[PDB]
């Protein structure tokens, strides 16, 4: 369970790993690695209903979605809604203890393009399963802990119901197209986004509040988007931007990177951890120009 | 570009050659008058030509030069020509006898002074074959209140000091005037070396101070010409009005290990602007790179 955003994987003082919690983050449970000569906490040791201010009720009856909604509505109960990682893990472990895939409560409005929970709370969590599976407008919690996108007008062995852009003198844009150019990706971007309008340079960080702004703007259409790109590439035998201007805000992880290749992967984390990843295969470009930030 | 035959060093058309024969004055007047003419001094560069040659000048020796005088009283005239412009005699032995029909004159000393020997012995000689100085100019301004804001004069040898001395004596006609030389120190320690605008580390070879000039552990020395002519005067250089004379492969990489270094050079046409090795420290130093490292 190593999410490829905080670890550098390529063709390769002890190294020891730990689990990092990020105060109710959509990616809770990330694995980091540092020197284990320091002191940290130990919580679990492995040998051979009310939960977190919420209430849950499971029914083992075999019935449809609206039927389960009507069954739960008599006791003033609403169908399950996943908006936190802890309750998601609890729902998954309860479904595994029941040994079945139970109903998930939500519905869309216009041909499974705008999904929304029945609470009226802004989307802050996404744990979808696959991209080529959006055939219908409902989701089901599977065994692996993802959201299989199907039609929930079926008969599952049970159900569960619970109870409880211009910014700072700059304009951005988002491109949703399909591309296949996998060569010479260091001297085209300037001429690519310069033809759109004059006075248009690649995104440079000269302030401190733009990172949080683009972070809050990211989690809007993150169905299949999980990585963030940067404009730091091989420039003048160094790690700088594309334009002829020096760098001020360092975006390095630790130590001193010495990447001499013509390109690399400068990524942005979920909280703002500066991350660099050297690549040997170009099969990480999905994720570079099709559904990413350009 | 007049080139002479095997030894005659040229300077402005003519050329000189020293003969390795030790003979009297009459035999020398009969030998190079060889189809040659005796030496005659007319400028300043030929003095340098005479001093730098002669096998370290043969310090303990004398050289002949043709000067004649028949009528009384004494009246020197060249054997071939009448361009009497420069006289460089020793200080101060004129050696002019009472009365003598045969006259003679000789280079003495490393500086090349003129003396009048008896010319009854055998010695060597030199004979010939058919502002500015000759290699560099020397300019002077009208007034110089600050200390070396446009030029910094640097001296190396003694003959250059003699040349600047005769230049300034041809310029100067009165006393109470000072000059500037490249000799100062900013560390206020006491060490005196050839001053410059930064980057001077040569060792001092020659020095002409007075009896007791240096009395200050610093400052910038001067140069007067009233009585103690040609010597370095010492005085503070905080604010001293004095003139000065000025001398006028992961991906996309190409390299070769025959020099034990990975290079990166560019052409002169495919580039945007002409690029050199100067400001590369702004871009390549981020990878521990430096100038062309060849062993």
């Amino acid at each position: 369970n190593f999410h490829p955003l905080l670890v550098s994987g390529r063709l390769r003082r002890y190294h020891c790993a730990l689990i990092l919690n990020l105060q109710k983050s959509p990616f809770t449970g990330t694995w980091n690695f540092t020197s284990c000569s320091e002191r940290h906490f130990v919580s679990l040791c492995q040998k051979y209903v009310k939960y977190l201010n919420n209430l849950y009720k499971i029914i083992p009856k075999t019935l449809t979605w609206h039927s389960a909604k009507r069954e739960c509505l008599k006791s003033n109960m609403q169908l399950v809604s996943i908006t936190d990682p802890y309750q998601q893990a609890f729902l998954s472990v309860q479904a595994l203890l029941h040994n079945s895939s139970l109903w998930i409560g939500l519905f869309s409005q216009d041909d499974e393009l705008n999904f929304g929970w029945s609470d009226g709370k802004r989307l802050h969590f996404s744990r979808w399963a696959e991209t080529n599976g959006q055939l219908e407008d409902c989701v089901v919690l599977d065994t692996d802990g993802f959201w299989k996108t199907v039609d929930c007008n079926d008969n599952q062995p049970g159900a569960i119901c619970y109870y409880s852009i211009p910014f700072q003198n700059c304009c951005y844009n988002f491109i949703i197209t399909k591309n296949r150019h996998m060569a010479t990706t260091q001297d085209e971007v300037h001429t690519k986004c310069q033809k759109l309008n004059p006075k248009s340079h690649i995104l440079s960080i000269r302030d401190e509040k733009e990172n949080n702004f683009v972070l809050e703007q990211l989690l809007y259409f993150n169905y299949m988007a999980s990585w963030v790109m940067l404009g730091i590439t091989y420039r003048n035998k160094s790690l700088m931007w594309f334009d002829k201007t020096p760098l001020s805000y360092t975006h390095w992880r630790a130590g001193r990177p010495t990447i001499k290749n013509e390109k690399f992967l400068a990524g942005l984390s979920t909280d703002g951890f500066w991350d660099i990843q050297t690549f040997k295969v170009i099969e990480e470009a999905v994720y570079f120009h099709q559904h990413s930030i350009l | 570009d007049t080139r002479c035959d095997a030894g005659w060093l040229p300077n402005n058309g003519f050329c000189y050659l020293l003969v390795n024969e030790s003979n009297s004055w009459d035999k020398a007047h009969a030998k190079c008058k060889f189809s040659s003419d005796l030496i005659s001094i007319h400028s300043l560069a030929d003095v340098e030509v005479v001093v730098t040659k002669l096998h370290n000048e043969d310090i303990k020796e004398e050289v002949w030069i043709g000067l004649k005088n028949i009528n009384i009283p004494t009246l020197f005239q060249w054997s071939d020509g009448t361009e009497v412009t420069l006289t460089y005699w020793d200080e101060n032995e004129p050696n002019v006898p009472y009365n003598k029909t045969p006259n003679c004159v000789s280079y003495l000393g490393e500086l090349g002074q003129w003396k009048v020997q008896s010319c009854e012995e055998k010695l060597k000689y030199v004979c010939k074959r058919k502002k500015r100085h000759g290699e560099t100019c020397y300019k002077i301004y009208e007034d110089e209140v600050p200390f070396g804001t446009n030029c910094n004069l640097t001296i190396t040898s003694r003959f250059e000091q003699e040349y600047l001395n005769d230049l300034m004596k041809k310029y100067d006609k009165s006393l109470r005037k000072y000059f500037w030389t490249g000799l100062r120190d900013v560390d206020s320690c006491g060490e005196y070396n050839w001053a410059t605008v930064g980057g001077r580390r040569r060792a001092v070879t020659f020095s002409n101070w007075n009896f007791l000039e240096p009395a200050s552990p610093g400052g910038c020395v001067a140069m007067s010409t009233g009585k103690s002519v040609g010597k370095w005067e010492v005085k503070d250089c905080r604010s001293f009005k004095a003139l000065s004379i000025c001398k006028k492969c992961p991906e996309g990489w190409q390299s070769f290990p025959a020099s034990l270094s990975c290079y990166k050079v560019f052409h002169a046409e495919r580039i945007v602007r002409k690029r050199n090795w100067e400001e590369a420290e702004r871009f390549c130093q981020a990878l521990g790179a430096h100038l062309s490292s060849f062993s």
